[PDB]
């Protein structure tokens, strides 16, 4: 907007680029630490301001709304382990209480 | 591709492509030969007519009056081979010459554009 | 699809408005045995659950039909088709037996306390 | 039909009325004795209406698709499909493969059918419906917000409806809105389209427009980001 | 098909098969109501029941079977024993008491009877209360909860007939809910006859200026208490809300909520940020005495901002001796190894 | 019990607007229908595929996310030595 100058946008044109190359996390990267992985970019900053070579991608908040937004409808979608049992995207927010 | 007019025949450029990628029924298409046998044709004023036959058995092809024929009174016609002029339905060499043919027929149809 | 309903307007028809469905069982007849899983109308229905036919005509003046009425009205058996005889022609049309209201001036007797 | 001076016998519970002292009836408005059903009661003459219509189960509204569904066997109708399927003519039994497709993946592996009935509708988050403060005091809420006070004034409504006093007319009437309601929320436009009041003839984007939409959810997820 | 229609129809054809006579049928109806009142109360009497119980028990029995009780009212009275047991005292009250039993069910019918008639009556009223900012079937609904109130109170002793007292009881119930429900804001019903007095004004206002007021004349003319700050303030809660989603600039494809920044939110920069602060004074917090150090940190950086009440045992003298000591060495050393003057904030 | 198939062909677009996981369809087709579908039925969407893999926002199943390569070590000798020290000291008493 006024001063801080706005991000670039990744398009599929752009995803397909990447899906080619053997980018896998370049292409992670740009579907998480830099645009929708709350918790990611922001200790994506931290590791790199202590010279931390950057983590490894949390979930993006793309998934986590879209989870939900699903949820609002009468869908459930869980994620799954190894052997079919449950894995956690929301990381501790949605058990009850 | 084309437009409905006196008698348009085949479709070029990237509409084609599309018609290729896409299953598509040809503006103009051409009566493939389900049987691979022998051709014989005739004469009467409305509908010319091909028809393809072994010492087994013979098939009847409606081909009106725009239909340019490319085989003639005489030859052999494998299956799937064109027996009018133009573009073919892949369905239709599926099923007539196979998969094997279709798959081979759409790639080199599509690189001819 | 699920449900064998009318998989498009039977499920219409009683989601979003009254169209009933007998779902386990109801004895009484519409003419044939319960359906066990049709469905009927609003009429149809209020016929049912309170009784076959309901019919109020209540009469113009004090001693005409007030009179024809009241006399063949509490305790006998009124007939389909029991022709009352005053205005016009009091028209009860249908089964077993009737009930009256009120009576202003002509004569006074058997009513209630 | 009626009866004036019923009499007393013990084999099934006792019946209708006694000749005038004891009446076992129910007092005048539901109350099954034999195959006839309704009672009414006027104690002028001893006079037990009995009228005739039965017990019969009417309902209308997802009350009665949720019983229907509940009832079914899958397996039952899974192996009666089967049988439909392969024996008679092409008419009934097509009808018959397409109707046994959706059972099949119910028992197959999933879940069981009985969860189509909506009894409990999820709330989507808080802050994904928004309320804040925009300019001079304007104010900015996810359309979701107004979709959601529709079902829960109503809901609520309805409870108030149903406990104050009942007249049929006005349960339906509300229902109706109800049941509307809860469409709203899950998908707008399927069956008529929601608005803001006058300003923004705009369909309030449903939860359905969100992940799908023009530009919805794995749609502009794919956009870019 | 289309919801308006279909109700209408539904009440007007139901109103069409039985609409009550004038004086007859509403006198009868409402006989039969109060006689049910006194019969319940009397019922209460006899059997020690609450008259809320009995009015529940006779309801179930002439409304609807264990089914209405079920859903409705989640599980307090058994659906079969319980509502049953009473029906079977209500049933041993002798021919004397029996009467009432009779007289309570008939009467809840007519009541029932007499709200089913009176639908029209409410549609016709909620019709002129119509572009308020609720639904024509909310609108009447609301209403319709009115004509129900209206029935609890008439008394068929004072002559008036129910027409007019339905009317006082439901024009209100719907005023109230487009007071309540009209807005996603909610605004009691004060601001809101308030907020029609200002626009009224406004009204009178415009009629010969040729200049929209400025917030000087709505003062004036409302009264007593206006000023500009009131009616700036008032019109402000009047705008209703925008929709997040609205169509912006170029109506193409644009959503008006991905726009709005988030605050709580630390963005980067915050969270680097705390962690240095944390760490750096973390570090400091160490090497110190714990005596009047953890009590200023602990004081104002744990729970809420008490020189007196910050310490323990020990009294004020040795706090401010403390606090201002280590709090200056803290400072002094910290300013020798600068690495907290790059105000962090 | 002889699985009888005959030979399909089908349209670029239809042969994705119907495929494996749904995830892949709710992309593009009807949101709507794709789910309900893969709803009632309990679909377990095997990711694989970069399309339903990446809206997870998951490392892509293709390129050095390869499973044949997403593991693989690398050593020095002098560390070499080092871990078959630590197999000696397995040697007890
Ligand atoms: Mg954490
Ligand atoms: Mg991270
Ligand atoms: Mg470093
Ligand atoms: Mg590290
Ligand atoms: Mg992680
Ligand atoms: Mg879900
Ligand atoms: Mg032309
Ligand atoms: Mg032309
Ligand atoms: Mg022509
Ligand atoms: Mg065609
Ligand atoms: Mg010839
Ligand atoms: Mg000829
Ligand atoms: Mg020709
Ligand atoms: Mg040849
Ligand atoms: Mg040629
Ligand atoms: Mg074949
Ligand atoms: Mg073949
Ligand atoms: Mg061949
Ligand atoms: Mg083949
Ligand atoms: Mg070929
Ligand atoms: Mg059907
Ligand atoms: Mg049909
Ligand atoms: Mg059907
Ligand atoms: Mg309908
Ligand atoms: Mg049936
Ligand atoms: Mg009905
Ligand atoms: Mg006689
Ligand atoms: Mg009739
Ligand atoms: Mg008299
Ligand atoms: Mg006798
Ligand atoms: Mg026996
Ligand atoms: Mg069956
Ligand atoms: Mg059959
Ligand atoms: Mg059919
Ligand atoms: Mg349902
Ligand atoms: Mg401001
Ligand atoms: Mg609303
Ligand atoms: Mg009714
Ligand atoms: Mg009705
Ligand atoms: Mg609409
Ligand atoms: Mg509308
Ligand atoms: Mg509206
Ligand atoms: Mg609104
Ligand atoms: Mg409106
Ligand atoms: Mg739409
Ligand atoms: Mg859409
Ligand atoms: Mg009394
Ligand atoms: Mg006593
Ligand atoms: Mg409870
Ligand atoms: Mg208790
Ligand atoms: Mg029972
Ligand atoms: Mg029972
Ligand atoms: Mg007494
Ligand atoms: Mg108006
Ligand atoms: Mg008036
Ligand atoms: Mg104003
Ligand atoms: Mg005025
Ligand atoms: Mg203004
Ligand atoms: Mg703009
Ligand atoms: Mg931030
Ligand atoms: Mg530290
Ligand atoms: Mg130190
Ligand atoms: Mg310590
Ligand atoms: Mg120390
Ligand atoms: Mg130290
Ligand atoms: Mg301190
Ligand atoms: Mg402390
Ligand atoms: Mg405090
Ligand atoms: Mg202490
Ligand atoms: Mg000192
Ligand atoms: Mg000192
Ligand atoms: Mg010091
Ligand atoms: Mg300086
Ligand atoms: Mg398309
Ligand atoms: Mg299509
Ligand atoms: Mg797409
Ligand atoms: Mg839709
Ligand atoms: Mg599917
Ligand atoms: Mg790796
Ligand atoms: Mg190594
Ligand atoms: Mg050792
Ligand atoms: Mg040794
Ligand atoms: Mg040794």
């Amino acid at each position: 907007g006024k001063a801080q100058f706005g991000g670039q946008r990744f398009g599929e044109m752009e995803v397909w680029a990447l899906e080619a190359y053997g980018a896998a996390h370049t292409l992670q990267e740009m579907l998480t630490l830099k645009s929708d992985d709350i918790e990611g970019r922001n200790a994506a900053y931290e590791a790199i301001i202590k010279g931390e070579d950057v983590p490894e991608p949390s979930v993006p908040e793309s998934f986590r709304v879209l989870v939900k937004e699903l949820q609002a409808l009468a869908l459930d979608v869980q994620t799954l382990d190894e052997k079919d049992n449950p894995v956690d995207i929301f990381e501790g927010l949605a058990s009850k209480r | 591709t084309g437009g409905v007019a006196g008698a348009a025949d085949i479709t070029q450029g990237l509409p084609r492509v599309i018609e290729l990628f896409e299953a598509r029924r040809p503006k103009a298409k051409a009566v493939i030969s389900e049987i691979d046998g022998v051709v014989r044709i005739e004469e009467t004023e409305e509908k010319l007519s091909v028809f393809v036959e072994s010492e087994g058995f013979s098939k009847e092809y409606k081909l009106p009056k725009e239909a340019r024929l490319l085989v003639k009174d005489g030859d052999y016609v494998e299956a799937g081979q064109p027996l009018t002029r133009g573009a073919i339905d892949p369905h239709q060499l599926l099923e007539a010459k196979g998969p094997e043919a279709v798959e081979r027929y759409l790639v080199e149809e599509i690189q001819k554009v | 699809t699920l449900l064998d309903l009318s998989a498009t307007e039977l499920e219409q028809v009683l989601y979003f408005s009254k169209y009933i469905v007998l779902d386990p069982k109801g004895a009484i007849l519409n003419g044939v045995p319960v359906e066990k899983r049709q469905l009927l109308t609003d009429e149809e229905y209020r016929e049912l659950r309170y009784g076959k036919q309901e019919t109020y005509p209540l009469p113009p003046g004090v001693d005409a039909l007030v009179k024809d009425g009241e006399e063949v009205v509490k305790g006998q058996e009124l007939a389909p088709g029991v022709v009352s005889r005053l205005d016009g022609v009091a028209l009860y049309r249908f089964p077993r037996r009737v009930r009256v209201e009120y009576v202003k001036k002509e004569r006074a007797g058997l009513r209630l306390p | 039909k009626a009866r004036v001076y019923p009499f007393e016998d013990d084999v099934e519970v006792s019946t209708g009325d006694r000749v005038a002292p004891g009446d076992v009836l129910a007092d005048g408005g539901k109350v099954k004795s034999d195959v006839y059903g309704r009672v009414e009661v006027d104690l002028v003459r001893n006079v037990v209406r009995v009228v005739e219509s039965y017990d019969i189960d009417a309902r209308m509204g997802a009350e009665a698709i949720q019983q229907l569904l509940k009832e079914l066997d899958l397996e039952a109708l899974e192996k009666e499909l089967l049988e439909e399927m392969k024996h008679p003519s092409r008419a009934r039994r097509a009808k018959a493969r397409k109707r046994l497709e959706v059972v099949r993946a119910f028992l197959d592996s999933g879940n069981r059918p009985e969860w189509m009935i909506l009894e409990a509708v999820p709330v989507l988050p808080p802050d994904l419906r928004p309320m804040v403060q925009v300019d001079g005091g304007r104010f900015a809420t996810s359309d979701l917000n107004d979709l959601y006070r529709r079902l829960i004034n109503r809901n609520n409504r309805l409870k108030k409806l149903l406990a104050q006093g009942a007249p049929e007319i006005i349960i339906r009437n509300e229902k109706r809105m109800l049941q509307e309601a809860v469409d709203a929320l899950l998908d707008n436009g399927r069956r008529g389209a929601p608005v803001t009041n006058p300003g923004s003839d705009r369909p309030l984007r449903s939860l359905t427009d969100i992940l799908s939409g023009k530009q919805g959810r794995f749609r502009q997820n794919l956009l870019g980001k | 098909k289309i919801s308006t229609s279909d109700p209408v129809r539904q009440y007007l054809h139901e109103i069409g098969q039985v609409p009550l006579l004038t004086l007859e049928e509403e006198v009868e109806l409402a006989r039969k109501v109060e006689e049910g009142m006194e019969a319940i109360k009397k019922l209460s009497e006899i059997t020690g029941l609450d008259p809320d119980l009995i009015r529940e028990v006779v309801r179930a029995k002439i409304l609807g079977s264990a089914r209405v009780r079920h859903i409705p009212g989640l599980k307090e009275t058994l659906d079969p024993k319980t509502v049953e047991e009473i029906d079977q005292k209500l049933k041993s009250l002798p021919k004397e008491h029996k009467r009432y039993l009779h007289i309570a069910r008939e009467g809840e019918a007519a009541r029932q009877h007499l709200i089913e008639a009176n639908l029209r009556l409410v549609v016709s009223i909620a019709k002129k209360y119509t572009g308020r900012g609720l639904s024509f079937l909310d609108l009447i609904q609301e209403g319709n909860q009115g004509l129900i109130r209206a029935v609890e109170k008439f008394e068929y002793k004072r002559r008036f007939k129910f027409s007019t007292y339905a009317t006082w009881w439901i024009r209100q119930a719907i005023n109230r809910a487009i007071a309540d429900q009209a807005r996603t804001i909610r605004i009691p019903v004060h601001m809101v006859e308030t907020i029609n007095k200002l626009s009224r004004t406004a009204r009178q206002l415009q009629q010969e200026l040729g200049r929209e007021p400025t917030y000087e004349e709505i003062a004036e003319a409302m009264g007593p208490g206006w000023d500009a700050k009131r009616v700036e303030e008032t019109l402000k809660i009047a705008q209703e809300p925008v929709s997040l989603e609205t169509p912006i600039g170029d109506e193409k494809d644009s959503f008006y909520g991905d726009f709005i920044p988030d605050e709580h939110l630390p963005s980067p920069v915050d969270a680097a940020t705390q962690s240095l602060l944390s760490e750096e004074l973390e570090k400091a917090l160490s090497k110190l005495s714990e005596r009047e150090a953890m009590v200023l940190k602990l004081r104002k950086g744990l729970i809420d901002g008490e020189e007196v009440g910050a310490f323990f045992g020990v009294t004020r003298e040795r706090i401010r001796q403390i606090e201002n000591k280590a709090l200056r060495k803290l400072k002094y050393h910290e300013s020798r190894t600068r690495k907290l003057r790059d105000f962090l904030d | 019990t002889p699985v009888a198939w005959k030979p399909l062909l089908m349209g670029v677009t239809k042969s994705a607007l119907s495929t494996k996981s749904w995830l892949s369809a709710a992309s593009f087709q009807n949101t709507t229908h794709v789910l309900t579908e893969a709803a009632i039925a309990g679909k377990k969407d095997e990711l694989i595929g970069l399309k339903e893999n990446v809206i997870l926002g998951r490392l892509i199943p293709a390129g050095t996310g390869s499973d044949f390569v997403r593991f693989t070590q690398v050593v020095d000798q002098k560390t070499l030595k080092a871990i078959e020290e630590a197999r000696k000291e397995a040697v007890e008493a």
